[PDB]
DNA sequence: TGCGAAATTCCATGACA
DNA sequence: ATTGTCATGGAATTTCGCA
DNA sequence: TGCGAAATTCCATGACA
DNA sequence: ATTGTCATGGAATTTCGCA
């Protein structure tokens, strides 16, 4: 069998509904299952319309060949179908209530879904301008298992931006209190 | 009257050859030249000479001199002429040079991507959902492309852009133009915040943002092509034009900007399947020997008439809008430094320091 | 599948060469060459798979076969691309030349004054007493020219102008560009009228027109130096650079216009006094013998790869004033005349004969 | 001596007033001394200042050594004085009552009056567009004395208006008529 | 160890306002 | 304190297929 | 029949929108 | 049915002044 490889299978998600942001509620989410490395890309709704969007600007910088996600109902559309077929791209997905990826991307979308935990308490609608900060930050993580970051294995070499200082993720006592207000 | 009062009784005078009869006539020294008789006025009148000369159409050595020697006569008459050539302002500013730039530098490839950013603006365009600009970013080691459409070529509009870019990875270094999206300080503070350096071109050289300017010129050429019989609406074809430049192969390099990104294809037409069995380990092995062993070009022959900037030098910079009826260039600077052979930082002719490229200078004339 | 059914079996197929396996796999011909195995397509095929490699980003040439040999290998594979390069009428029409024109001509100076003069418009300038052009009559053989300030360039303008100077005498030939002012009916009405024929040169070609180019170049650099440090009041100053340019020596002709015109200076600074104890008779008799030695150039080294115009070619015209985004060429047309070898006929676009630089002509590529 | 030259002196004298045309009155005649060259400007006034404005056009094609002329208003006062003295023109003078300049140059100044005479009958206020025209006459008219015209004598080169076909210059007997009736 | 043709490399040309 | 670049297609050169 | 310096000629460069 | 031109100042080459 053939070694993976990034462009092999991105895995695509939403996170949401989010407090409003410039008017921006959900978080599209791409990771690229060989790198593990992570888009983000916020969306109004979790719409096939919102979808196709974010993706074109996407799969204008790299296709994959395929796409898995779960039976949502704007990747289970007719519309998304159409869209993937004219690139190429074979859509991929899980069986209903039996969300499975791969251990590498499972614990990805944990970070994703723990890191912007962290950073909405506090100020819930500035997360649009944090989502640059936050992509560097989990492309730049260390990976216990391939023990490179996603960054140095999309592109091949060390990065100006090093996340040396390793975040705690976990929320202190203080940001459980105005987390519990809310 | 001195020099020339022994002259006429027959004394030898340096300069004034023996051989001719000089004699007076019409209160004048005058001599039997071969070109006929020519008269020989006092030292203190040949500055005044050259200077009516040189004015009547403002002309240069040869041709100034063909006027003087029309009634005159005295020695080393070109080194009076060219005298005054070196102290008519008009001429220093006015006329044009006459000796090329040097030879142009080729300066290595950035070793690794994203060392090095090149960004520049394409525009106006026809109006395109209400955008009329291009924001075009070029990784130079890569050349891997950037596209973003923008409503003016503003600092908000490059801060917007960069944001979204800036996502996938955070530059070295961005080289710009000093236009005026670039050279504001809220771009400034933008760029500090991040550990960005900005690197600017010499002023009124493109050459200069010569990677990303050369990217342009693809990017609206393939624009071209695919609106041919078609009204101007590409706004909805830049990220096509994004995508196709970024995965077409530099016959000189043999590899598409995004094989030097990735090092390997993603999923589109004709993707090349060579590194299929290897690691990805392996492949960016490969990949890491690929980008250090690209063919990069050298200093091209000068041409025979060049000049090359020395320190003290006399120079002028060329003016950069010259209305009409105006000097082309600027007073006589000197060079403080020569940063290298195509780049130097001059006395500006206000009083300030400035960094000059010399397509963009002269060396003054006569010294 | 009839040529490729052979070459599975193993029977010799010319152009396949032999000493290489053909197989089967997955419903396809495929072939192990040393780049890898790469998948065979049938004849029918082929034309669609360069056309979609190539319209990717609209490629030359082996931009386009890198992307094809990715996945398919054929026996001469460049000559279907290169097939598909000349019938791509967007990339003929939009893709620049690298074919340089041939060495310029250099014709023969008019044996006589007002054999030929060269007219040309200077402008807009700042205004100068509700002036904003100058006429510019240049005379062919001796060089000098006249100045006349006017409002526009217009027809009008240039008949008032030219009759207060046909006043001294009528030229053979007028040569000019095909500017409104001189293009018009009323024009060539005014020409017939005095016997004098109306030159045109080719169209967007100021080269053709040079001899006056060449003296707006003297023209403007006198009067920006006359003008330094003081408002651009140049309507006064038209009669003192007409003057003094008249007079003023060509180095490498040893004459001035006036002297060229005339045989013999007149009562200005620096005159020459060399014919003065000469009759009129034998001085006219001098001006014929140095009005036919003048210096004159001949063409020169042509570029390595330049290319020269051939009855029947196909060639294509630069537009003129060519929109944003879009073809800086028409259509391929073909060459009817070769008139020298820097000018050609061609059956132009629309349908018409149109006389053109080849300054202004790229060879259609790929024949 | 030196021989004679063109530009060693110019003749100049005022003709009018002559009935309006494109609202000019008078011509300045200036005649090359040497080979009987004639310029010919229309002027409002016999003013020193009309004098000077057309003398402008002329000088900045050709100065002369010397300008000759009768005694007149214009050309004697100090302001025309000054203009010679700039341009370093000497200024010689007839003596009143006797304008004597030479024989070439009296024939030249016969024709110009009687050239313009035989065209001011019929039309006498269009003389202004005929002005070029008879200065092409009057410099391809051939000389008896040199045996050669003053375009000849100037530029050393045939013309391309060569008047051939010579003018009677006499005025015809139905011309005599609206002469005399004007 | 050498030939004719195909494949590859060379590089002048021009345009990025 | 900074610096030209590179797609393009005929031509020149090298490699291929075969002997 | 030869030297050093001055004078002359050569010509690449650039700009005429 | 039309076509580049020529001032400019360092450099290269020739001529001059003297022996
Ligand atoms: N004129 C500009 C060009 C241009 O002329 N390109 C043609 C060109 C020519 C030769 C070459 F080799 C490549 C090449 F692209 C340009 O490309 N850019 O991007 C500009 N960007 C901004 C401004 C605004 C005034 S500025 O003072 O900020 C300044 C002046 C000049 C340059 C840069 C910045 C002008 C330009
Ligand atoms: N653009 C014009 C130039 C010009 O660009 N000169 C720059 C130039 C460049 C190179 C060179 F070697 C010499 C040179 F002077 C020009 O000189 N003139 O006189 C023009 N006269 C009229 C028009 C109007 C449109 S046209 O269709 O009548 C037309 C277009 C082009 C040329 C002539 C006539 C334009 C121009
Ligand atoms: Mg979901
Ligand atoms: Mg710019
Ligand atoms: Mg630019
Ligand atoms: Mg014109
Ligand atoms: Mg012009
Ligand atoms: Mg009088
Ligand atoms: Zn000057
Ligand atoms: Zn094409």
């Amino acid at each position: 069998d053939r070694p993976q490889k990034p462009f092999d299978k991105f895995f695509i998600d939403y996170i949401g509904p989010l407090p409003p942001s410039q008017g921006y509620l959900y978080v599209l989410v791409v990771v690229d299952g060989m790198t593990g490395f992570t888009w983000l890309y916020p969306t109004k709704a979790p719409s096939t319309s919102a979808t196709v969007k974010s993706l074109n600007v996407l799969t204008s910088i790299a296709i994959p060949k395929v796409i898995h996600s779960d039976q949502g109902a704007a990747f289970t559309s007719s519309t998304f179908a159409e869209w993937a077929k004219e690139r190429g791209i074979h859509l991929e997905f899980s069986t209903p209530y039996h969300p499975q990826s791969s251990g590498k991307v499972e614990r990805k979308n944990s970070d994703i879904k723990r890191l912007l935990t962290k950073l909405l308490v506090g100020r819930p609608t500035k997360w649009y301008d944090l989502l640059p900060v936050v992509q560097l930050a989990l492309n730049n993580t260390y990976s216990p298992v391939l023990k490179y970051t996603p960054h140095q294995l999309l592109f091949g070499i060390d990065s100006n931006t090093p996340f040396a200082n390793q975040d705690t993720l976990d929320l202190t006592r203080e940001e459980e209190l105005s987390l519990l207000q809310e | 009257d001195a020099e020339l009062d022994q002259l006429l009784q027959g004394h030898y005078i340096k300069g004034y050859p023996k051989q001719y009869t000089y004699f007076l006539e019409d209160g004048k020294v005058k001599v039997s030249r071969p070109e006929g008789v020519k008269i020989i006025p006092p030292q203190s009148d040949r500055q005044k000479i050259v200077l009516q000369a040189h004015n009547l159409a403002h002309t240069g050595r040869e041709a100034t001199l063909l006027k003087i020697a029309n009634l005159y006569w005295w020695p080393n008459m070109r080194k009076d002429v060219v005298k005054q050539l070196g102290r008519c302002q008009q001429c220093l500013i006015t006329n044009a040079s006459n000796k090329a730039s040097g030879p142009i530098l080729r300066p290595d490839r950035p070793q690794k991507p994203f060392d090095k950013f090149f960004i520049d603006y394409i525009g106006p365009l026809p109006p395109s959902q209400g955008y009329l600009y291009v924001l075009v970013v070029v990784d130079g080691m890569t050349g891997f492309t950037w596209l973003y459409p923008t409503k003016a070529p503003s600092t908000s509009a490059t801060v917007k852009s960069l944001n979204v870019l800036t996502s996938i990875a955070i530059p070295k270094v961005i080289h710009s133009d000093q236009g005026a999206a670039f050279t504001s300080s809220t771009f400034a503070e933008w760029a500090k915040e991040r550990g960005i350096h900005l690197e600017f071109s010499t002023p009124y050289h493109p050459q200069s943002s010569g990677k990303v300017e050369r990217k342009n010129s693809d990017i609206k050429r393939l624009l071209t092509k695919l609106l041919v019989g078609r009204p101007t609406k590409w706004y909805d074809l830049l990220p096509v034009v994004q995508l196709a430049l970024n995965n077409t192969y530099s016959p000189v390099l043999k590899y598409t900007p995004h094989q030097l990104l990735f090092g390997i294809d993603s999923n589109t037409p004709f993707a090349n399947q060579d590194t299929l069995d290897l690691t990805r380990e392996e492949e960016l092995s490969l990949l890491q020997e690929i980008r250090t062993s690209l063919y990069h070009p050298s200093t091209p022959p000068a041409s025979s008439r060049s000049w090359s900037p020395v320190v003290g030098q006399l120079v002028q910079e060329r003016v950069a809008r010259p209305a009409s009826l105006r000097p082309r260039w600027h007073k006589p600077s000197t060079v403080l430094k020569v940063l290298n052979p195509r780049t130097v930082v001059i006395l500006d002719h206000l009083g300030n320091n400035r960094t000059v490229s010399i397509d963009n200078l002269k060396p003054t004339s006569h010294q």
